This record gives C-alpha cells, structure tokens and sequence, in this order.
C-alpha cells in the first residue's frame, strides 16, 4: 500500500 | 487537489516535474499489475495539451523500449509547460507522435491510454473529441483512464456530453467525487489511487471522505464481557399501519442484528401481531386506532413508551395522511430522544420542527423523498452532496441521501458509500438501515457514526449474498448482517 | 553508469531531480517488496553528502507519514545540488535530521537505509565514517543499501578499508562490477535493479553483460530431428597420465551430457581402460606411452586422432614436466582445429603459440593456473577482468578466468557468470566444465557463446544438487548436468 | 518486470 489505495 | 497539487509545488518546493514524473510511472505500475507483463502489448497513447496529456506523454515515454509498440496521438492546440517538456522527452526517446487520429489505428493496438483530459475539462466534448472518444468505446480494446475518464466532470460525476468507458482509471493523490458518484462511477472501471508525492497532511485535510472497511471497523462498538442488555440499548420503532404491516418487523430486526439490546416496536393493532409470530424476541406493542393509522390520540402513549429507550424510530409504514402528518410533526416537537426519521414520516414532515427540537435527529431519504422534503425535482438532489450538506447545517440533523453511492453528511463532514448492489433496489431495503441506525445509536455511536457505520454494514451484507443479487430481500440481508460484522472484524 | 546518467540529463534532457526522485521511490518499492507492509518499520536513514545520499534524503520523504518512524542522520560537510534539494524536500514534509551518530541510536530502528557513499566513494574510509558503518554491522538490524554497500569499490568489489553488510541493495539502471566481484558481491546481500528512467538504448550500451537465463536459452543449439551423432559434432580430449587418471573420463562425460554426438579420449595405456569400465558410451584410445605421460613420440597419433573431430580439449591430469610441454606445444602449434585448453596444458603453454595458431582457443586457468601463465601473483590476476580482457585481445583467445565469480572475455566481450556453489570448490569439477565447452563448440556455437552457456550450466547444475553442497562431487555434478538444460528451457 | 531485473 506504500504506492497505492485500490 | 487542484489545491493540494500548488500548495505542494509552491508551499512544500516540489518541482512541477516530478509530481508529473510519479504521475505516469504510477499508471505504468498500476497497469502491470492489472496485465501482468507488459512487454507483449501495444500501446496506443492518447494526449491532451493539458497537463493530463503531460502524465500520458510520461506513461508513453517510459513504455519505451519495454512494450511491443507504443503510439502517441496528440489532439491539442497548445501545451501547458509540463506537457511540452514531456512531449520534448518522449520525443528525445525516440517516440513517435501522430497528430490526426485515423479510425483504423485502433486495430494495431491492444491497449489505448486515455489521457485527454482529467480534472481540468469544463463543458461539454464537442467536435472531433467527441468522435475519437465515441470510437474508442466501440473499439472492445483495453481502456486505462489516466486521473479520470475524459468527459467525465470530476467534480460532480456527470458526462460532458460523452466520456470513456475505463477498464482502470489510476488516480493522483485521493480519489474524486467523479469517480464516487455516478454515471462517472461506472466509467472509472477499477479505480486505483496512486501515491505522487503530496505531503500525507494536506491528502489527510480533505473534508470528504469514502466510507472504507478501516474507518467502519475503528467505529464499531466494544462488547463489554460484563455487559446486559441495557449496556447495548434499547431502540423504540414507532411504524406501520394497516396497510403497511412488514416495516415495523423488518425495522426492528434491523436493529436487533446489529447488537442491540431491546427493541420493542409500536404498531397499530392487529398488524404489531405479525412482527412476533416472525421474530418472538421482538416486542411488539398494539396500538389502538381508529381506522389502522397512527394519529393524535396516539400521541400520549407514544411519547411514554419513549421514556425508557435511547432512540426512536419513526416513519417506515406509517402511511401518508394528514393525521398522520399531525401525529408525526407533535410527536418530533416533544421528543427529548434522538430520533431517526425515514419513509412516510419524511414525506408528512415539517422541517420547523427539526430546527425547534433539542435532540439530534438522522434523517434517510431516497431522492424522491428528498425532492419532497425541500420542493425540489429529482434531478436537482440526486447526487446533490453541496445540497444535503447545506440541508443537515440549517436543519442541524445528519441527513443520510440514499442511492447506489449514498451520502451521509453533517453539513461539515461529508462521507460517501460505495457498498451494496442493486438487490438493494427492492421494497424493505430501507427499512431495515432505518433499524441499523437507530440501534447503533442505541449503542452509543454519534448519530453520524452510526449513519457511516450502518450504511456500510448494509451494502457489505447484500455483497454477501450467495446467489444471483436481483433475488435478495430484506429477510435474507437480515440474516447477513452479523456476518458482515464478523467479516469487518 | 557515470556516463549514463549524464547523457541522461545533459543529451535527453531529463532533469537531474527526476532522475533521484526515481532512484529513490524505487528503494521504497524494493523494501516494500521484501518488508510486506512498511507501516510497522521504523526506519534509521544515514545520508553522506552527496548523490547517494540525495537519493536517501528522497527514500526518507517519502516514508514520512506512512510509517512508525524516520529518522535521517546526515554524516557529510556539505551537499551537492541534488542532494541539497532533497534535504530541504526531506525537512519541509516535516522530516527530523540529526548531524550527529550517536551508537545507542541503533536501538530504536529496525531498518537501517545505508545511503553514505555509493559509486562515488575514493579511498579507504577512515575516521567516523569507519566506527558508523562497524557500528551498523553489529547491529543486527535490517540493512538496505542504496546503489552500492557504503565502502565497496564499485569498479572492482573491494572494501575500502570496511564496508557495509546489507540485506538488500536497490542499484539503477545496471548492475555494478562491485555487485557481481567478491567481496562485494558478498556484502551485496539481494539485489535488486531498478529502472530509474535512462533510455533503454544507453542501458544496452554496455559492453560487460551478467550472463543469464534468458542469455543461455537463447543461445543453446537447436536439436533438428532429422539428425544422427555427427550433427551434434565430435571432440577428441587428450588427458590423464598415470597418476591422474580419472581427469579424462570427467571431460569425456562432460561433452556427452551436454548433447555432444561423439567423445572420444586419448589417454595412456592402461589409463585409457578407466573411462569406458565406467561410462562405455566413451571411446577411449590407449596411447602407448614410455612412463605413463604423453611426449612427442605421440605427436602424430594425436594429430591423426584430430583429423576426423571439431574440436580438441588438452590438458585435465596430463602432468607437467618437459617431455608433457614438448607434446602440449608442439600439438597446439601444429593443429588446425579449435581447442579448449585446461589444467596441465596451460602450466606448460607457450603463449607465444597461441598468437601463431590460426585456429580459436579457450583457455579456462583458475587463478593460479592464470597467474602461472602470465608471471604474477594470484592477487594480481583474480577477479582482474581488465588483464583478462587484455591477455584475449593479444592472444586472440576466449579466456575463461575460473572463480566463484567467472569471467569470459574474448577482449571485446566480458561476460560475468554467478552461478554456482562452493560444492564446485572440490578437484573435478574443472575437468568437466572443459569437457562441456568442447562439446557445445563441436555442436556448432563459437569459442564465446560456447563459454558462456557452460559456465552458466555448470554452475546450475551444482545448484541442482538436493543434498548439502559440500557433498557435491564431479559424478553427480554430470548427472545433473541435462536437468539443468532442462530447468533452463 | 518493468521496474526491477532481480
Ligand atoms: C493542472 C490542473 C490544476 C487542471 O488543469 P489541467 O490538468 O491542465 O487540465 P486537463 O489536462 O484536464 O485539460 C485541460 C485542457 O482540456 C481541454 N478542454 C477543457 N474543456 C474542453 C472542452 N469542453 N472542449 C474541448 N477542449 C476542452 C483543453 O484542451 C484544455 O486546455 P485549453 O482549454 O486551454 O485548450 C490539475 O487539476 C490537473 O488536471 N492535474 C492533475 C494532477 C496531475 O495530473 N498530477 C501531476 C501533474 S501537474
Ligand atoms: O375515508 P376513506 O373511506 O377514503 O378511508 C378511511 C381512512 O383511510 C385513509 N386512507 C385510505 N387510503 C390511504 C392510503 N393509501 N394512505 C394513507 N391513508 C389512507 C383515509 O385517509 C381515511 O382516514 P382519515 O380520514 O382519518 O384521513
Ligand atoms: C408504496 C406506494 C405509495 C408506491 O410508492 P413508491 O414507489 O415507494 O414511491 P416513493 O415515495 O417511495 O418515491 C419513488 C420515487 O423516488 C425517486 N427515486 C427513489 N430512489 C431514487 C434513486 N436512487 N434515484 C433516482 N430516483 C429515485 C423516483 O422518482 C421514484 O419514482 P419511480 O418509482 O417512478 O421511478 C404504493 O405502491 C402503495 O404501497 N400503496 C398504494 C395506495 C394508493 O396510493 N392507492 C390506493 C388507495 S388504498
Ligand atoms: O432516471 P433515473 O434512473 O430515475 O435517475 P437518473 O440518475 O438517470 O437521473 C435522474 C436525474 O438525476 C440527475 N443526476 C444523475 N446523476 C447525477 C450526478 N452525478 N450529479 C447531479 N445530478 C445527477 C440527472 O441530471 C437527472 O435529472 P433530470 O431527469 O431532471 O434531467
Ligand atoms: C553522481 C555520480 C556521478 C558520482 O558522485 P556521487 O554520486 O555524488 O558520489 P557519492 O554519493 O557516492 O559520494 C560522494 C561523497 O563520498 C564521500 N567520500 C568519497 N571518498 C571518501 C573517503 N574515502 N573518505 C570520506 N569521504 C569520502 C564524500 O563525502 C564525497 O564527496 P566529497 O569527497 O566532496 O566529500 C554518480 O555515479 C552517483 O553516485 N549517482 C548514482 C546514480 C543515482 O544515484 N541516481 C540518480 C541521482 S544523480
Ligand atoms: O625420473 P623419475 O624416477 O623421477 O620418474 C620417471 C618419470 O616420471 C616423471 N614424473 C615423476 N613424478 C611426476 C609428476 N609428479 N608430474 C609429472 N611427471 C612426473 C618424471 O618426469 C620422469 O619422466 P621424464 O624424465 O620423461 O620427465
Ligand atoms: C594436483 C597437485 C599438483 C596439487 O595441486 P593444486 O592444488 O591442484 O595446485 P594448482 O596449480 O591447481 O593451484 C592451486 C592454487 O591456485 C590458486 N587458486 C585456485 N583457485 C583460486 C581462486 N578461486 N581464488 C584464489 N586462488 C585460487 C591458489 O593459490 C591455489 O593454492 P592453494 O590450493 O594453496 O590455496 C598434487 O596434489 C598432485 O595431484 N600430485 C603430487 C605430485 C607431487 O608434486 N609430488 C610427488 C611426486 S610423484
Ligand atoms: O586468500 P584466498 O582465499 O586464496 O583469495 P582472496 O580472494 O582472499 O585474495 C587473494 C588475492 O586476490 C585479491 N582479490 C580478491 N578480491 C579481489 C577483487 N574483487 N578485485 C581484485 N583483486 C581481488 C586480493 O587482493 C588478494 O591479494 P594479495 O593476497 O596478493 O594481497
Ligand atoms: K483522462
Ligand atoms: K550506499
């Protein structure tokens, strides 16, 4: 989750 | 973000190009991870002159060298500084831009890569925008949508005249309200929200949230090991009529699966009847009426069974006539209870009485009982968050505006839900997030926490449902809410 | 790498910034990737003055806000550009930055990021730097390294004075000779390589290569099925002598194994009777010698022997006294055939007949065989590809430095192979590997291609090994031998 | 793979 939210 | 993207260029020293750079390396990770490799595909890259063409010469650019074939058209007059340096690097790279879309171009290619325009679009797609975007569409190809479909108005979620149709759309920053509501929600795809740099403090000063599984889990109330029924709370559901004998029941569960401790409902006599030969642990009190409707000499015993519970619950079933508008609106004037207020009691209410009452009050209205309440049309509330938000301030009320995405708001806090599925669509739906509500307030949760909490719980039930969603009821969704609970957990 | 970046910024135009940026969201993601979720991580980032250091500046922003704790501990006297921009960045997010290490510090981290010094270190480290990074290896907390383990010499893999032990090391764009060269390679721990936006072109510029799978399936030869043994070539080895007998009978099943059609070994009476009691798939021919050891009464059998072969290997357990070197000298001038010469035959070589052959050669020393060779110390010639490379190019050979590391070079081309495990630190397994060179340039791959594929399938094979690797031995490094062709496939 | 060669 560092990079993205889904 | 408009916001978000200056403070943290002119505030915080983040070069322009950089939060450009992590834009587009974003939408290339996000789409390995939807396609897995992506050295067999060919790309076909759409760009704006805006600075969403500028991520899509970035994404275009770093395919580079990596994918089978990678194509630019640019469809712009001019470029913002940000697209022209990354227009002058995809070229320094080698690639190749093309200026004129020809139809049949589509067939080369297996991937085409939206950048047209993101948040920056106002007003309806015209022209030749418009005819690219409406072959797209029909072209069955694989559509990755960089920051938002193009046409698709970010903040509101409404098409601008057409938009496309996204297999994924990867997002900077936060999610829009464009990718929340719809139509604009079902163009978005799968939505992915990249991380590009802003400072976690200004992302975290957004005063609108998505209602997330983290978020609804930290609310959810303890279960003291000591505890006794009263510990959980004690809800009264004042509903039905005799027209309507199936919301006191399903109100009233509603309530019970979600943790509450006492539930007892006041229906008229005979229909309260029906709601413990289905559920025994209910109580269900018989009121005398005249001609099987709540009215005026119902008052009195309505406010005393009042006196013993923590919440109550008015309005599924009650019927609309002008003796239950006059029963409805005294009642709620002398109620010193938080109330929640649904269904036929929206329809007869007087919103003097929510100004001149003490005790908070949650109101949840479908569209059409919204439209009602403010004399407005459909149209003109649905969606309409920046109404509901000036509505529950006025009102001092947390207003709950139920469709697929429902808003519930304070009128300082705004929360959207994207949960649930349309075997909502169906009569007892309704009545039994009125009975999550109030038993959640029971509880002890604020009355906008336990609107937040409910209407995720609700829609996460109905996902849970294991056969064909057009088959659900309100009966079968009650038996899914403790699992939702558990699945939370 | 140098060069690369530098073309990168200054021909293509990419800004500097962008460039760091990159390099270090890519040591966020290659920690995530081994971490799992960086949220519980505490994170101590030691950051020199220049590049490297920059890059931890970004690698620490971004951590900022997403986990337990960031503490950066700035170990340099001044900053260079980039490095300066991204303090500043680091310091406006709201970062803490210390100047000073104080050893107990260690104790409220988990993970350690070593972004000291990285391909721009010179000179043994002294002083503090030294105690900081002594005290980081005790530690015994988690260590990642930017580009480079701080105190590696990038171009050769030595410490300089101490080095840092990481974990995981993030390098960009291509792997250093430091990574791939012992010790470095060692204190490497994991590596990874990331892309960090160079063109592909500048990547694939480069003349040194790590030889992988991809390189090896690509270059294994084609098995039509239309054939019979002589389209998979034949190789004759001349070896053993009677007091190393067993040498031929490793070579010879070497070729075999890796899909040669003939083998045929010339070895002293009754020497020769060895091969074929163990593998009678062999054709061993006596040599009637006068004491147990080839001399140029041999020669011309030898060179009949050659006639009707592709290739030639000389030299596995030959012995080395004058009558040997006479025969190895006088042969090597004289035939007319590619040869792959090993062990004995390079302690008696005569370099100059190399230069004189019209034919190829490989020549695979270890590094007392190459030090012998080319009169220096082993220090001098071990892990030194630079002579290696420059003893090809005049002797017009394929040189095959032997080592846990093994270079291939023809003087143009420098290859670096990583496979393999100390279970090939053990007599024997030199003698297959020649035999395995033989036979893949019998079946048609030149003296390089044939080089390269063999140290690679040599060294997996071993890997291949299901017990503990000490227990490896030649025999059952050749029965794994077509597992490893297969695994490679 | 476009990120990392591991
Ligand atoms: C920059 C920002 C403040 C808004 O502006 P923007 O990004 O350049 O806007 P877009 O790329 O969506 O589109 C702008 C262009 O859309 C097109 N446009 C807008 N409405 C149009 C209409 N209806 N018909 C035809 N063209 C239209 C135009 O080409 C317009 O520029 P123009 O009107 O001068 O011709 C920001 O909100 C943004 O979109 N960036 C998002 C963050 C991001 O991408 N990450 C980092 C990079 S800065
Ligand atoms: O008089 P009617 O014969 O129409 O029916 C008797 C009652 O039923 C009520 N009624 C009939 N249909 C109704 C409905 N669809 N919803 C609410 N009330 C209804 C009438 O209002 C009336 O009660 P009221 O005079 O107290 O308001
Ligand atoms: C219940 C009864 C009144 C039907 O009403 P209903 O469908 O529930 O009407 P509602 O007040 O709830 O409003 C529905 C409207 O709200 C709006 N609406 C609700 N949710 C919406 C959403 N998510 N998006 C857009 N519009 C929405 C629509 O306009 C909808 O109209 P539609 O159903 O035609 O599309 C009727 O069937 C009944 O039970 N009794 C009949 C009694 C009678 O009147 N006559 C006989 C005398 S006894
Ligand atoms: O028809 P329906 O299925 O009952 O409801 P729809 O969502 O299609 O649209 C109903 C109305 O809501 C409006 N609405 C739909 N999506 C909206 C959005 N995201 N923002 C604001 N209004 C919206 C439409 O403009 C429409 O208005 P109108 O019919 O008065 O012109
Ligand atoms: C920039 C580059 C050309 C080489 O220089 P550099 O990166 O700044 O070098 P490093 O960060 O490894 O280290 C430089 C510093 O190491 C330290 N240093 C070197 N040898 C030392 C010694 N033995 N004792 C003490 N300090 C020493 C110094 O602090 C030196 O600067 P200084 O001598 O003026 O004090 C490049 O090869 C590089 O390291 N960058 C790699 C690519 C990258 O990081 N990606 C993008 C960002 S540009
Ligand atoms: O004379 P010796 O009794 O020492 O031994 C007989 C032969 O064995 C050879 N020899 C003995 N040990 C040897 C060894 N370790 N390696 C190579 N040759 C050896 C001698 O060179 C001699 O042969 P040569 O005179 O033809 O060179
Ligand atoms: C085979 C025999 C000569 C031993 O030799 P060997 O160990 O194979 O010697 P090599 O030429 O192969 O060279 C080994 C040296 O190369 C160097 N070396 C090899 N690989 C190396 C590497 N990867 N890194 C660093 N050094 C390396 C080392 O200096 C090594 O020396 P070490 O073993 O002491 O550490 C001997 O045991 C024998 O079989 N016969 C005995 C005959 C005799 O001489 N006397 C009796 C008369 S009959
Ligand atoms: O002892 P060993 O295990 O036989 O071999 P080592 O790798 O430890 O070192 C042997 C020699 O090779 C050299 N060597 C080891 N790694 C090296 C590297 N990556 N680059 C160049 N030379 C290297 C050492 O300097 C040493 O030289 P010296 O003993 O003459 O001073
Ligand atoms: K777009
Ligand atoms: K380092």
């Amino acid at each position: 989750a560092w990079l993205f939210e889904a | 973000m408009k916001e978000i993207d200056e403070l943290t260029i002119k505030e915080y020293g983040v070069d322009s190009r950089i939060l450009m750079e992590r834009a587009g390396i974003s939408v290339v990770l996000a789409m390995e991870e939807e396609l897995g490799n992506l050295s067999d595909y060919r790309f076909l890259v759409l760009c704006g002159g805006g600075n969403n063409g500028g991520d899509g010469f970035v994404v275009a650019r770093n395919l580079l060298g990596v994918v089978k074939d990678v194509l630019v058209v640019f469809l712009g007059k001019k470029k913002t500084p940000d697209c022209e340096y990354n227009y002058g690097l995809y070229k320094k790279f080698g690639g190749k831009v093309v200026e004129q879309f020809e139809p049949s171009i589509l067939n080369e290619f297996d991937v085409v890569v939206d950048a047209i325009f993101g948040t920056g679009l106002r007003g309806e797609i015209t022209g030749e925008y418009a005819e690219i975007i409406n072959l797209v569409n029909k072209s069955g190809k694989v559509v990755v949508s960089v920051d938002v479909p193009s046409g698709i108005d970010s903040n509101t979620g409404k098409v601008l005249r057409t938009a496309v149709k996204a297999d994924l759309t990867v997002t900077f920053g936060v999610p829009k309200i464009g990718h929340i509501l719809f139509p604009g929600r079902d163009l978005t795809g799968k939505l992915k929200v990249a991380n590009i740099g802003h400072p976690v403090h200004l992302i975290n000063s957004i005063n609108r949230y998505v209602i997330t599984r983290e978020m609804v889990r930290s609310l959810l109330p303890e279960r003291p090991r000591d505890s006794h029924k009263g510990t959980y709370g004690k809800v009264l559901i004042i509903a039905g009529s005799r027209l309507y004998s199936g919301a006191p029941v399903l109100s009233g569960m509603g309530s019970l699966k979600v943790g509450t401790g006492l539930v007892k409902l006041a229906v008229p006599f005979p229909q309260n009847l029906i709601a413990t030969s289905r559920f025994p642990e209910l109580i269900s009190v018989p009121i005398d009426t005249e001609k099987g409707f709540f009215s005026l000499q119902n008052l009195q015993e309505c406010l005393e069974l009042s006196k013993d519970v923590d919440v109550v619950a008015i309005g599924p079933g009650l019927g609309n006539n002008e003796h239950v508008r006059e029963f409805v609106n005294e009642f709620l004037k002398t109620l010193e209870k938080p109330a929640v207020i649904d269904a036929d009691a929206i329809n007869v209410l007087d919103t003097s009485v929510l100004k001149e009452r003490k005790s908070p009050a949650v109101l949840t209205p479908h569209p059409g009982e919204m439209a009602r309440l403010v004399k407005k049309t459909v149209g003109d509330v649905k969606y309409n968050y920046e109404l509901a938000e000036e509505f529950a301030k006025e009102n001092d009320c947390v207003l709950v505006l139920k469709s697929a995405t429902t808003i519930v708001t304070d009128g300082e806090k705004t929360l959207f839900n994207i949960t649930g599925n349309t075997g909502l669509s169906k009569g007892g739906s309704g009545d039994v997030l009125t009975g999550m509500i109030a038993g959640f307030i029971a509880q002890g949760l604020s009355p906008l926490e336990a609107s937040t909490v409910s209407v995720y719980l609700h829609g996460f039930a109905a996902e849970l449902f294991e056969q064909d969603e057009r088959g659900l009821t309100a009966s079968e969704l009650l038996r899914l809410i403790p699992e939702a609970i558990r699945r939370l957990k």
